[PDB]
């Protein structure tokens, strides 16, 4: 069955240094075998994983400043950077990897973060 | 049903030499392909996932490549600790299907077998059965031939053999050919002979014994 | 830290049932898929079943569909496989597993399920005594004939684990009687046969059989 890629709002988020910043990644899953990855961009259009839900069990002890919570409505997720630093500003997105009935990855539209002084 | 076709099924590689295993999917599976190594007597262990990404803890000498239907696992410098069966697997559609397996064996110098023969024990002969064991110990390669001659009459289809996995120290194989007969049929004959043919042997080696002398 | 331990394997007659368990730890069990993958002795891997974290999606191949039922208990961090109407081609080691985007990343140790009409029988252990016909270059070969046992597995050690160097315990072959037979050999210096005692340790837990056999050389 066809499904639509996830949505990632807000499209732009500005926060002064020290505060928490929170995005919402919404995904309308067709099965229960899927993961959501939270990427931060590099200038080469290259994907860099920050965190994922459900948690990646292979590489533990990861940065506890980047968290992904699953809201109990069945489609919404909170990607939050706690105590954002200046260099935490950049381009962010989320991406759904379904594992059934067909393994397929679809990325969300990108969003920006600006941590200020 | 998607068919993962591996090539080759046996891969003799010298230490330090690069090795590469090919896996071809019967239909497009994008890049949803994983590679596993299974050491003898152990559970499978993930090496590469998503066709190219190394799993946590996998040494950097392992790499994976490919997309669509054509995939390749590469080991840049084969260590002795890479012996085992390598599987490719697609997890794009159900049912998940694996390859048939690729046995990685260490290539080494030709070693001729040491041949030993064991007549049936007195304790076993007291029970009706009699098993004559011929042991081919520490040889390479695995290709060996064993012929049983009972009173110079070549036997056929009455002997079971068994080969050990490649040794993890000297990279050799060992073979055991057991000829099983009844107590009556065993006591009918005198000379029992085991004839061994191997690449490391100039001419077939025979180990014999007369019945009742030991 | 992810740990998966199977339970409930063993021998069962054709047509019988068997239930496998898989206890899990090291992760939030209810958020990940759980699976069963089997492997026939000496053959390849075959996917048996998958269940979603919530437990509302289950997946089976055609070879076991209608016979096997995968289920889970998220409150008890455990996975189950109910195997009904077992055939001989179901005889295999069953690994429970947990797949994610990285494939089947976590495997249990695997439990053996044997389907056969044969009856549990402890092995008979006979000595392969060293002799002039088993000597070659200062090295003498001695061993053990572990014959007519069922089912797998047996474990063979020498001198209570003291002797390990040069030991070759062959893979067991299936006899016409439906029972397994086995040889375990070792090569030692010929000058060992008189002073070193060589004792064969065969363990077969399916029949709770423990046999120790002293191998003594023949005067030939
Ligand atoms: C879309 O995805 C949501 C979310 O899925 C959850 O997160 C994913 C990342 C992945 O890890 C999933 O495995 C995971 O579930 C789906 O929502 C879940 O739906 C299930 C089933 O409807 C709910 O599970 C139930 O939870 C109860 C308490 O939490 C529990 O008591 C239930 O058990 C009862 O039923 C089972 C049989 O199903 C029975 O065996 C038990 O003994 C018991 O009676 C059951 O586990 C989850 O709570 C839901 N999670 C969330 C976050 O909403 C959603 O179904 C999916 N949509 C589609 C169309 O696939
Ligand atoms: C930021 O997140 C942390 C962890 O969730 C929380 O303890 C803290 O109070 C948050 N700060 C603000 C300003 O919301
Ligand atoms: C961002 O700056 C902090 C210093 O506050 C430093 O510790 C951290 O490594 C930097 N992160 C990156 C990605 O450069």
């Amino acid at each position: 069955r066809p499904w639509n890629p996830p949505t990632f709002s807000p499209a732009l988020l500005v926060v002064t240094e020290g505060d928490n910043a929170t995005f919402t990644c919404s995904f309308s899953n067709t099965s229960e075998s899927f993961v959501l990855n939270w990427y931060r961009m590099s200038p080469s259009n290259q994907t860099d994983k920050l965190a994922a839900f459900p948690e990646d069990r292979s590489q533990p002890g990861q940065d506890c400043r980047f968290r992904v919570t699953q809201l109990p409505n069945g489609r919404d997720f909170h990607m939050s950077v706690v105590r954002a630093r200046r260099n935490d500003s950049g381009t962010y997105l989320c991406g759904a990897i379904s594992l059934a009935p067909k393994a397929q990855i679809k990325e969300s539209l990108r969003a920006e973060l600006r941590v200020t002084e | 049903d998607i068919v993962m076709t591996q090539s080759p099924l046996s891969l003799p590689v010298t230490p330090g030499e690069p090795a590469s295993i090919t896996c071809k999917a019967s239909q497009d599976v994008e890049t949803v392909v994983a590679w596993y190594l299974q050491k003898p007597g152990q559970s499978p262990r993930l090496l590469i996932y998503w066709a190219s990404t190394r799993h946590t803890g996998v040494p950097d000498r392992f790499s994976g490549s490919g997309s669509g239907t054509d995939f390749t696992l590469k080991i840049s410098r084969v260590e002795a600790e890479d012996v085992g069966v390598y599987y490719c697997q697609q997890y794009s559609r159900y049912p998940w299907t694996f390859g048939q397996g690729t046995k990685l064996e260490i290539k080494r110098t030709v070693a001729a077998p040491s041949v030993f023969i064991f007549p049936p024990s007195d304790e076993q002969l007291k029970s009706g059965t009699a098993s004559v064991v011929c042991l081919l110990n520490n040889f390479y390669p695995r290709e060996a031939k064993v012929q049983w001659k009972v009173d110079n009459a070549l036997q056929s289809g009455n002997s079971q053999e068994s080969v050990t996995e490649q040794d993890s120290k000297d990279s050799t194989y060992s073979l055991s050919s057991t000829l099983t007969l009844s107590k009556a049929d065993y006591e009918k004959h005198k000379v029992y002979a085991c004839e061994v043919t191997h690449q490391g042997l100039s001419s077939p080696v025979t180990k014999s014994f007369n019945r009742g002398e030991c | 830290e992810v740990q998966l331990v199977e339970s409930g394997g063993g021998l069962v007659k054709p047509g019988g049932s068997l239930r496998l368990s898989c206890a899990a730890s090291g992760f939030t069990f209810s958020s990940y898929d759980m699976s069963w993958v089997r492997q026939a002795p000496g053959k390849g891997l075959e996917w048996v079943a998958t269940i979603s974290g919530g437990g509302s999606y289950t997946y089976y191949p055609d070879s076991v569909k209608g016979r096997f039922t995968i289920s889970r208990d998220n409150a008890k961090n455990s996975l189950y496989l109910q195997m009904n109407s077992l055939r001989a081609e179901d005889t295999a080691v069953y690994y429970c597993a947990s797949p994610d985007s990285s494939g089947v990343a976590y495997w249990g140790q695997g439990t053996l399920v044997t389907v056969s009409s044969a009856s549990t029988k402890g092995p008979s252990v006979f000595p392969l005594a060293p002799s002039s016909k088993s000597t070659s270059g200062g090295t003498a070969a001695l061993g053990c004939l572990v014959k007519d046992y069922f089912p797998e597995p047996v474990t063979v050690s020498w001198n209570s684990g003291a002797l390990t160097s040069g030991v070759h315990t062959f893979p067991a072959v299936l006899q016409s009687s439906g029972l397994y037979s086995l040889s375990s050999v070792v090569t030692v210096p010929s000058s060992s046969l008189g002073t070193q005692t060589y004792i064969c340790n065969v363990n077969h837990k399916p029949s709770n059989t423990k046999v120790d056999k002293k191998v003594e050389p023949k005067s030939c």
